């Protein structure tokens, strides 16, 4: 009986912090990505000149 | 009997030039 | 009978028709190391250093060439030891011998070279050689142990 | 004399092995036969005892045993170890 | 400007025959 | 000193263990080498039959 | 060993040689009294 009541206690209580913790990792992710997302977009892009010799492969 | 067939070395001359502005 | 042999090991003799008889350790040109053959070419090449022409058209006419029965051969296990120990041209078996007598031919030699304190690691080393077939997770191990 | 120093040390030096046992046996009949026939007959029976009195088990018992010699002085040297250890420990 | 060698694929056919008891 | 006189003898079981194992590792490997040498000259041996096309490599 | 006396020591060292495996098991059997001996004269 006393080994099931203070289990039942210590159980709610990592049962807890279990949850706490999830809110978390998931709501960071969210930002972190979308924050990458906007810098991904602003970043300077590609240059093409037509010179064939530039891109010989041997 | 066994027939096989042994690979032997040769090349083709392949010359490129471009097309400024690709026109 | 069995002989010990330097490697490389090359023979290509031409023969008279036009082909090639080879024997190499090597493999060139397709050629299978090891077993022996009669070796023709189409067109002109370079194997093992040296120009295998294509040969001249011949006319057919009757043969009177041979044509042997085959044989399958059975070998002692460590029969390039037991060559090279001799440092001449053995007898090793006979075409007909049976599995017994062919082991209890070497035995008594083999087993008395025996492991010494002055030359254990290169018998360590001959030890995995001849290991390696048999059992290779004991071969990799014996090996490691005598590099060390 | 000089006959008989010429094969002496190689012929020595074909000695008893843990592996042919046996076979060794068979041969040394073989040469004792004309010596002695008495010890040739007696060598020729422990001979064909280890070869095919059961299943050749005491030709591989005797032929494990030898193998096993340099395992068997290690161990019989930590008795001593543990045994002089305990006497010494009872002694007041 | 651009030159290059292109290998370009060919064979020679090679027979073999045994010779029985290496005879 | 307590402690100084335990380190001699605690030394002295320690430094007699590492021999007694060094005689048991040596006296080991001669055993096994041998047999396996043993064994090695009674395993089944190669065979040949002339046969080119058996050992076609492509 | 082989020119002093009538090479009486290398017939006796020869001897000795092929002796050993025997001595061996003489020593193992004297051990093993005088152990028993001993164990039996400690109170
Ligand atoms: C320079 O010179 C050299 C010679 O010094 C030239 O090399 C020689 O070139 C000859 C060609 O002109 C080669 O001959 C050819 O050999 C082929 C291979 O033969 C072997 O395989 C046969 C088939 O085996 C399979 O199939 C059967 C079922 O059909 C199965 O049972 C088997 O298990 C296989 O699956 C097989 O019949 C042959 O057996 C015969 O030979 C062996 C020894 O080699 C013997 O053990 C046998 O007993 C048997 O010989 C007896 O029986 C046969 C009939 O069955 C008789 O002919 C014999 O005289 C003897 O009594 C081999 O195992 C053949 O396939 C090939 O056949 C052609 O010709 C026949 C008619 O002759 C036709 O019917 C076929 O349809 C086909 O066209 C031909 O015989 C030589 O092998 C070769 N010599 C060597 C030593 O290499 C070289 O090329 C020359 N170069 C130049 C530039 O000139
Ligand atoms: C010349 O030709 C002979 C005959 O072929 C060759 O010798 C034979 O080689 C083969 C292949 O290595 C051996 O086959 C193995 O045989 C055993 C069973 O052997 C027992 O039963 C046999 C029944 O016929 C009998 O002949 C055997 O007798 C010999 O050995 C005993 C014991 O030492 C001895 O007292 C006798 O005097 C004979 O010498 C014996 O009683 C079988 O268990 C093996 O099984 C393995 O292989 C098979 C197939 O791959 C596999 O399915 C199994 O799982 C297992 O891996 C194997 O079949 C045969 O024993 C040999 N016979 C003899 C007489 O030696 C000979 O070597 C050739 N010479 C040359 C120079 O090439
Ligand atoms: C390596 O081995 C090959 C066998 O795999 C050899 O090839 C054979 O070479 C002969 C040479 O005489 C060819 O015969 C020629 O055939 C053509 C026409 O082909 C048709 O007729 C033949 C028989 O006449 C028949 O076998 C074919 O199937 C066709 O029906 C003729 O115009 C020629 O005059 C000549 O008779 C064989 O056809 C050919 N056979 C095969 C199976 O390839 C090859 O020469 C050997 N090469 C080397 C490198 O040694
Ligand atoms: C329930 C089911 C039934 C179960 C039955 C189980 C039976 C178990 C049998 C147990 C047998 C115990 C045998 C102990 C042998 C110990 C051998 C140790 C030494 C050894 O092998 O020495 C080497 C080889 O000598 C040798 O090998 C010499 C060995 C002696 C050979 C003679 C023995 C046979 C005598 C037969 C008598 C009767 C005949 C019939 C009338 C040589 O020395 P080294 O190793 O140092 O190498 C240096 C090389 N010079
Ligand atoms: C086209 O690309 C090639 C290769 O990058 C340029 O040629 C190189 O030019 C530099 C100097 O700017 C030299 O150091 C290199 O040795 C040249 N290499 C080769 C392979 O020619 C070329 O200048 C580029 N521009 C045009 C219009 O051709
Ligand atoms: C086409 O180009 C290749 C390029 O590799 C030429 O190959 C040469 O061929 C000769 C034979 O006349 C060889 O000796 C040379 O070593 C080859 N090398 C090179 C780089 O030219 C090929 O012959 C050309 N063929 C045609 C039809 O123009
Ligand atoms: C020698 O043998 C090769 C074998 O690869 C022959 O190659 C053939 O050549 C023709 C052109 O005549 C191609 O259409 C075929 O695709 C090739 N393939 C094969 C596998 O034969 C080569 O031409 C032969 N030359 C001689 C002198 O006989
Ligand atoms: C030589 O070696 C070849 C390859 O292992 C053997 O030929 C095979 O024979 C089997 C029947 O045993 C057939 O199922 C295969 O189609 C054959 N393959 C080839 C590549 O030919 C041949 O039997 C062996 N012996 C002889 C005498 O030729
Ligand atoms: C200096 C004092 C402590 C004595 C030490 C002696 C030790 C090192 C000696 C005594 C007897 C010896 C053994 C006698 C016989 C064999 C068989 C041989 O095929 C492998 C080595 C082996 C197993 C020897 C190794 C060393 C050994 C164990
Ligand atoms: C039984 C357990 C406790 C192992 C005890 C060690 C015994 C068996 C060991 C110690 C020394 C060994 C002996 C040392 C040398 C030889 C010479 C050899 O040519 C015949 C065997 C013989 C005479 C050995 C037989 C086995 C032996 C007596
Ligand atoms: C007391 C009774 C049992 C007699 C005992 C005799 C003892 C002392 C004998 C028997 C066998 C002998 C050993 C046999 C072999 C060797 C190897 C050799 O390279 C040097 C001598 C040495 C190391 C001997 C030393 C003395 C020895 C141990």
């Amino acid at each position: 009986y006393t080994c099931c009541a203070t289990s039942s206690r210590v159980l709610a209580w990592i049962f807890l912090v279990c949850i706490l913790l999830i809110i978390v990792l998931v709501s960071c992710f969210v930002t972190i990505s979308r924050i990458q997302w906007n810098k991904d977009i602003q970043v300077l892009g590609p240059v093409i000149d037509w010179n064939v010799t530039q891109r010989a492969v041997y | 009997s066994l027939r096989m067939q042994h690979p032997v070395p040769k090349y083709v001359e392949v010359n490129m030039t471009s097309i400024p502005q690709g026109v | 009978w069995a002989e010990a042999v330097k490697e490389p090991f090359v023979q290509v003799n031409p023969l008279k028709n036009g082909s090639y008889l080879v024997l190499a350790s090597s493999t060139d040109c397709q050629i299978p190391p090891y077993v022996p053959s009669i070796v023709t070419v189409n067109e002109t090449t370079s194997c093992f250093g040296l120009d295998f022409k294509r040969p001249l058209v011949a006319e057919e006419r009757l043969s009177f060439e041979p044509r042997l029965p085959n044989l399958q051969l059975r070998l002692p296990h460590l029969v390039g030891i037991i060559a090279k120990i001799k440092g001449i041209k053995i007898e090793v078996t006979s075409s007909g011998e049976s599995i017994k007598e062919q082991i209890e031919r070497a035995k008594a030699e083999l087993l008395r070279l025996d492991i010494h304190e002055g030359d254990t690691p290169a018998w360590i080393q001959q030890l995995a050689a001849a290991t390696k077939d048999v059992w290779p997770a004991a071969a990799s191990a014996l090996q490691g142990i005598g590099n060390f | 004399k000089e006959q008989i120093e010429r094969a002496k040390a190689e012929l020595l030096r074909l000695d008893i092995h843990e592996g042919d046992t046996p076979a060794w046996i068979q041969q040394l009949a073989a040469a004792t036969k004309d010596v002695w026939p008495a010890a040739a007959s007696a060598l020729q029976g422990i001979g064909n005892f280890l070869s095919g009195t059961a299943q050749g088990i005491f030709g591989t018992a005797f032929s494990l045993l030898g193998y096993l010699k340099p395992i068997l002085i290690g161990v019989g040297v930590i008795l001593l170890v543990i045994l002089i250890f305990k006497i010494v420990s009872w002694i007041p």
